[PDB]
RNA sequence: CGGCGAGAAGGGAAGUGUGUUUCAAAGAA
RNA sequence: UUCUUGGCAUAACGUUGUGUAGUUAAA
RNA sequence: UGGGAGCGAAGAUAAUCUAAUAUGUAACUCCGUUCAUGGAAAUCAAAAGAGCUUUCACUGAUUGUAUUUAUGAAACGUGAAAAAAAAAAAA
């Protein structure tokens, strides 16, 4: 009301924090593709950071278990850390859907 | 009404998958034990399947109104929403049917439990 | 919401109209007069009944079925000594809820002195408050010992001496009269 | 501050405790208790309440229970001292 | 009682947000406050449930 | 080149997980 | 191009409701 | 006076009958209507925020109570009219 009627109202009031079903369907509407502006709770945050170094964790095994312990290529063309994580979570996030079969 | 002397029996899954299956058999066979392989869904597999042996004041419209008027013997009731309670329901989060035990005025707006 | 010390928690904060339209049939036990907002009654007025007064209860069976009926509340009858009024008071109606608010409050004659007109809920008392009040301002009165009840009025209060010339006078024409009502069945 | 508590000393110094029941005698001289809520549930509405609902009695029996572990929290604190 | 309830003191908070000062009289306002969204939430039971009966 | 007069009852209500919000049973056209 | 199968009933099960049972990590 | 308080049945509908509607309606008693009623939060909301009371419209015949027949100006919220915290230690 207030974004869409902003001369209603003398003094604009504040942006509120979501709860769980939102925070769920705003971090599905990100796997969808769409660009999602919202401020992040501290339990999803802390949460994320152990779960994050885990899926890197079992993805190393992999890697290093087949005989490619090492990289290779131009240093300037690798991936980073960061997108490596966020791949790693997102592969995470939907194993128990379809999209799964389509990676 | 049917006048059939035939009992009922209850087949169940082996795999705790919850599955039961609905069939009869002969009166005489009394202490007999039915085992078949049947299509379980909840393993895409084929399992056993066992004969289970499987065993109050019933409440009623009337009974249910005359509770609700006077308020006499609730605990009929308050046992059944102490067992809802007790398992998985009520939830805040993921339902529609039953998300809160009442409004903030204390009014049940679903219906449908 | 507001007023939680009255009854009808569930009826403030509803539409108009399930408040226009509220049935008294729909309650079981009876309610308190204070809580519910009830009218003194005369017999109530007449006596120190300080929690008690005519109420009315309804009835319900297996068969959906209803009634009303009333039901007259607890009295009994009692004598207290005033000290301040300096008489008896024979036959008092009164009410358990009153004796034990008098223990509280320390006797009888302090109740009736210490205690709010909207909590005794009585005309008696506040007339024998008024009573105490002009035994106070006029102790001379007091010494003759006639009872409370004569100078209840106020134009007995202002014209004191003839209040008890006419109890007086009154008494004698009645004994007058039972004597001779007496000897004229007199079995000798 | 000193002028407004010069003028605005207790009731109670320099005198002896009093009972439970008195001071409950004291305050029912200004404020009066609430309404048991026995009473009060026959207060509903039958239009558009209840009378007698089962989640509705459960919901008043669970506050009451979790009163106690409220009162226990503060209880403990004079066993600790 | 106060002699100002907080029903007009509410009224008094908004001239200081029109005025620009969000608010200075404050029961605490030099202290943090934890807010309700960082909270872990538990989620339903059927969830857990049915892990139990999965394994 | 902004730095501890840093407080306002300990009581009511709200989910029954409340580190959260609000309020004061007690004043006049 | 695959060789078969979702019983048996010449009398076929009482609809709806209640109770019981079952379902809701979504816009 | 279809206003407010006490008490308060039946004909009728459910094509007989119970609940229920009629209706808290009719008769009886009392208050005598804007100089009235009401009322300046231990309220509502839930993570934003509104700010005594009262009238109209919409939300909405939605939610709810019932069922064999009905009843229901519901709560939050929006628009609009009227806008009112306290004259105050005494002389």
């Amino acid at each position: 009301r207030a974004h869409i009627k902003p001369y209603k109202f003398e003094v604009l009031p504040k942006t509120a924090r979501p709860n769980l079903e939102m925070v769920h369907y705003l971090e599905k509407m990100r796997a969808r593709g769409c660009v999602v502006k919202y401020v992040k709770p501290q339990w999803l945050i802390d949460e994320e950071k152990s779960l994050k170094t885990e899926l890197a964790e079992f993805e190393a095994e992999a890697l290093i278990a087949k005989g490619e312990a090492i990289e290779r290529g131009d240093p300037d063309l690798r991936e980073s850390v960061d997108d490596l994580q966020q791949r790693l979570l997102k592969r995470f996030r939907l194993r128990e859907t379809r999209a799964a079969e389509l990676l | 009404r049917s006048r059939s002397k035939r009992l009922f029996v209850q087949l169940k899954s082996a795999a705790m998958t919850n599955f039961c299956y609905v069939t009869r058999k002969s009166p005489e066979k009394k202490n007999f034990r039915i085992a078949l392989r049947k299509y379980d869904p909840g393993v895409n597999k084929h399992v056993m399947f066992y004969e289970a042996r499987l065993p109050k004041k019933q409440i009623t419209l009337s009974l249910q109104r005359y509770i609700r008027w006077t308020g006499k013997q609730v605990k009929l009731l308050l046992d059944k929403v102490e067992k809802a309670w007790e398992y998985g329901r009520f939830q805040k989060y993921f339902d529609n049917q039953a998300p809160l035990l009442t409004d903030r005025r204390g009014r049940a707006v679903p219906r449908y439990k | 919401p507001k007023n939680l010390n009255l009854w009808g928690k569930y009826l403030r904060l509803v539409g108009r109209g399930a408040r226009r339209g509220f049935k008294k049939w729909q309650v079981i036990p009876p309610i308190p007069v204070k809580a519910y907002g009830r009218e003194p009654s005369a017999a109530s007025q007449t006596g120190l009944y300080h929690d008690e007064d005519f109420n009315y209860h309804t009835k319900r069976t297996f068969s959906m079925r209803r009634t009303r009926r009333k039901i007259k509340p607890n009295v009994f009858r009692r004598t207290f000594t005033s000290s301040l009024l300096n008489v008896t008071i024979p036959n008092v109606r009164v009410t358990t809820s009153a004796l034990h608010a008098m223990d509280d409050m320390g006797g009888f004659d302090a109740y009736i002195l210490r205690t709010p007109p909207q909590e005794l809920r009585s005309h008696m008392g506040e007339r024998m408050r008024q009573v105490m009040y002009y035994y106070q301002d006029q102790p001379a009165i007091r010494d003759w010992g006639l009872p409370w009840k004569v100078f209840l009025k106020v134009a007995s209060r202002r014209d004191p001496f003839y209040a008890c010339y006419r109890h007086n006078l009154r008494k004698q024409q009645y004994e007058a009269d039972l004597r001779s009502r007496v000897r004229s069945f007199s079995p000798y | 501050m000193d002028l407004q508590n010069e003028l605005s000393v207790h009731w109670r110094t320099d005198r002896p405790p009093l009972p439970d029941w008195t001071q409950k005698q004291i305050q029912l001289w200004q404020h009066q208790d609430p309404l048991p809520e026995e009473l009060q549930i026959w207060s509903r509405t039958k239009d558009y309440y209840k009378i007698h609902e089962e989640r509705f009695l459960f919901k008043l029996k669970l506050k009451k229970e979790r009163a106690q572990a409220k009162q226990e929290m503060k209880q403990q604190r004079r066993r600790l001292e | 009682p106060p002699r100002l309830s907080a029903r007009y003191q509410a009224d008094v908070k908004k001239q200081y947000l029109m005025n620009n000062l969000p608010w200075v009289w404050q029961k605490d306002f030099y202290e943090g406050k934890m807010h309700f969204g960082d909270r872990e939430p538990l989620g339903p039971k059927v969830w857990y449930r049915k892990a139990f009966r999965e394994e």
